[PDB]
């Protein structure tokens, strides 16, 4: 459940950055990306991203460096398949 | 400790951000309205012409 963002806020020093960081994780979760890391609770994607944030589970550094393993795995896997394509 | 009119329930308030933070003060805001609402019935405090 949520009602402040106050240590949100705390974590991402800025309540303009902790807008977008907590958006860009909200849309992962929502459209078929990721699943929550805090147990959701009945509770919508963004208030979620939020819970997140608040335990220092999420930030841009860590979804920075989320997307870059993505990327390459998403590497690993194309190449083997256009090699398996070949064959 | 004092008899806490307008201004002195709005220091209160600002101590209480001030000391606290913002989610004790947001309680307590809620805590003061419900409470001072509810003492207002109690006292029936009313206006007549004597």
């Amino acid at each position: 459940a949520r009602v402040t963002v106050q240590d949100a806020v705390e974590k991402i020093g800025n309540r303009f950055d902790l807008v977008l960081v907590a958006a860009r994780r909200a849309r992962q979760m929502q459209v078929g990306g990721k699943d929550p890391l805090v147990p959701e609770e009945n509770d919508k994607t963004t208030v979620i991203a939020l819970r997140e944030i608040e335990e220092g589970l999420i930030n841009n550094q860590i979804l920075d460096v989320r997307e870059r393993q993505e990327q390459q795995e998403q590497e690993a896997a194309e190449l083997q398949a256009v090699t398996a394509i070949a064959e | 400790n004092q008899a806490l009119g307008k201004k002195a329930i709005s220091k209160m308030l600002n101590t209480c951000y001030r000391i606290l933070g913002l989610k004790p003060t947001v309680i307590f805001a809620d805590q003061i309205m419900y409470t001072g609402f509810a003492y207002a019935a109690r006292s029936g405090a009313s206006v007549g012409i004597d």
